[PDB]
């Protein structure tokens, strides 16, 4: 954890941050630490000012733990996670028309069986 | 695990400065009164090297001739082959003059070997009696590592050489293929002795490894264990 | 009956740093070398001495300790045997009715 | 009894006197024994000689 | 006083910063045996008229 | 009910090669004997004390680590008596039916 953060920090504005922390890499180690998806992480790239984003050295870890079990209570993904986000400000219909039926499709995935 | 072993789908690492923080703790540990006779090593005409230097009442030759270096053999190596390699090479003063300069050399290559069997054991977790054949076995030299430090590894630039920072990496995958299965030393010093008699092809020479040793190496690590009589018949 | 359980997977290792640093010295004698040599070696061997001392009272008392924490074990696992088990008088009552 | 099971092993590999300080110890004395050895049979050689 | 009774050239025997902060200065004091065996094999050899 | 079962004959020895090799000697004196045998003594009983104090310590060492891998043994067996023995919850409840 330490050799992590401690990467996560280096030099931001005078080298790391135009080159993306190198992305490809250095996110890889935060999914590896919870020996989880390296892909779906990468969605944490729609906040945070264009970065990885990473160097916010909890809150980033502290939402994947929440992030981790919810994703273990059911079988949805974070970027539908955040589609139920965006739907809370009297939004634009065709979405919750879309992520309603999303979610039904991911109950009979499991059914009265159990698969996945 | 059995891709990653296979080297499909490869792992990543960070080079982090932790690491120049033991390479720069082994040029201490080279370094703090070790006194070692590492000075230009292996190859011919070893001149100008202190040790024979003092020792010169009992002989003066410091630059001998070929090279004093050693690859293993099964059932016997030691240090009567590095005997029999500088008694070889047209020495013609066959008494003491000769045999003292074996016993004077034994414990001077005990301490080029003695650092890294003694010190990665703590960063890996491997028995002391592993080292140095994981290492060959791995694809590198006692020597080739010790050279690093003549290479400046122990300065703090945030980079190193791929022969260090790649094999550290390399070093990893090797010690899961001696934790996710147990086995003993002689059968690596007979697979790193002679591939072709243990019953390989010649391209396994190589450090390559592929599932027709996987196969064969755990079914004889089976069958060592379910034979009738104990280890060594 | 539909379901197993996770495990314990204590594996992990932990890394000792065997590596040093050190210093030079310089300094100027006032007598001769052979007298020190007949000083030097009681006040280091005396050190010697209250190392292994030092190192084996410290195991007496870090064993000790775990021979007290050992003990507090089975104070929960009471509170659990008699809140248990005291239900088998109701149950020979509740027989008896 | 399971977890307190697991809080015991927690316990003891929390102890100071740990695995960790008699491998510290035995990995640097193996080397003033070799230091030593190396040296000291000169001073019977020369009783010899 | 060796360096000076021989008058003699470096060798540099009692290095310091033998202390350690992990481990309270533990074996610090048998390091001080072997620099006494390094430094005495000088006065061994180094004697003559 | 048809058939034993073979054991363990766990009844194997290992050999020792109790035998040794050795080498011959030369050198030159400097000065006197009896001054050396004044010398030789106490180096050679310091590495008596050195050698003692590393088999000691590994015995303490190898001992510990004994102690350390008997814990471990325990995981598997609370976790085999927790999914046998919770299906008489599931009973008591089709005995209640």
């Amino acid at each position: 954890i330490h050799e992590y953060l401690e990467f996560a920090n280096i030099k931001k504005t005078e080298a790391e941050k135009t080159l993306v922390d190198n992305s490809e890499k250095c996110a890889e180690l935060l999914a590896e630490i919870l020996a989880w998806d390296a892909g779906e992480i990468l969605k944490a790239a729609s906040l945070l000012g264009l970065n990885p984003p990473q160097a916010t050295n909890v809150f980033e870890i502290d939402w994947i733990r929440r992030l981790q079990t919810l994703s273990e209570k059911t079988m949805i993904s974070t970027e539908y996670l955040w589609q139920m986000g965006d739907l809370t400000e009297n939004s634009e219909f065709s979405l919750k028309e879309g992520v309603g039926e999303a979610v039904m499709a991911a109950l009979k995935a499991q059914g009265d069986s159990d698969n996945v | 695990s059995l891709a990653l072993l296979l080297g499909v789908t490869r792992l990543a690492v960070v080079p982090t400065n932790n690491m120049v923080t033991f390479f720069k703790g082994i040029a201490n540990g080279l370094s703090e009164n070790v006194c070692l006779t590492t000075d230009d090593f292996q190859r011919q005409e070893l001149e100008g090297a202190d040790w024979w230097t003092l020792l010169s009442t009992n002989q003066v030759i410091d630059d001998m001739g070929l090279v004093l270096d050693i690859h293993p053999v099964w059932g016997k190596s030691d240090e009567e082959m590095l005997m029999e390699k500088i008694q070889s090479i047209g020495v013609s003063n066959d008494n003491n003059t000769l045999s003292i300069i074996v016993q004077i050399l034994i414990q001077a290559k005990n301490a080029q070997e003695n650092l890294l069997s003694q010190t990665i054991s703590a960063e890996y977790g491997v028995e002391r009696s592993v080292v140095p054949l994981q290492l060959r076995w791995l694809g590198s030299n006692v020597y080739s590592v010790l050279n690093q430090v003549l290479n400046n590894t122990p300065t703090d630039i945030s980079s190193i050489v791929p022969k260090l920072s790649e094999l550290t990496y390399s070093l990893l995958i090797y010690t899961q293929l001696i934790n996710s299965l147990k086995l003993n030393k002689e059968f690596i010093f007979l697979r790193l002795t002679q591939p072709n008699w243990l019953g390989l092809t010649q391209p396994k020479l190589s450090t390559q490894l592929s599932l027709p040793e996987i196969y064969l190496i755990t079914c004889y690590q089976d069958w060592v264990v379910n034979a009738n009589k104990n280890e060594d018949s | 009956s539909i379901s197993p359980r996770g495990l314990m997977k204590q594996r992990y290792q932990r890394v000792v740093t065997a590596r040093n640093a050190s210093k030079m010295n310089f300094k100027v004698p006032n007598y001769r070398f052979e007298p020190m040599l007949n000083r030097s070696k009681s006040g280091v061997e005396t050190l010697i001495q209250f190392g292994s001392t030092l190192l084996s009272l410290l195991e007496r008392k870090d064993s000790l300790s775990f021979d007290a924490y050992q003990m507090i074990q089975s104070g929960d696992l009471y509170r659990f045997s008699i809140d248990l088990q005291q239900q088998d008088i109701d149950i020979n009552k509740a027989s008896l009715e | 009894q399971q977890q307190q099971a697991m809080a015991l092993l927690d316990y003891f590999s929390e102890r100071f006197t740990n695995e960790s300080l008699y491998t510290w110890l035995i990995s640097q004395l193996s080397s003033l024994y070799l230091q030593a050895y190396d040296a000291v049979l000169s001073l019977c050689l020369s009783a010899e000689a | 006083s060796l360096l000076y009774e021989l008058n003699l050239g470096e060798q540099s025997f009692v290095g310091g910063g033998g202390w350690n902060d992990l481990y309270q200065g533990l074996m610090a004091g048998e390091t001080l045996k072997l620099a006494l065996m390094r430094m005495e094999r000088v006065y061994v050899e180094q004697n003559s008229r």
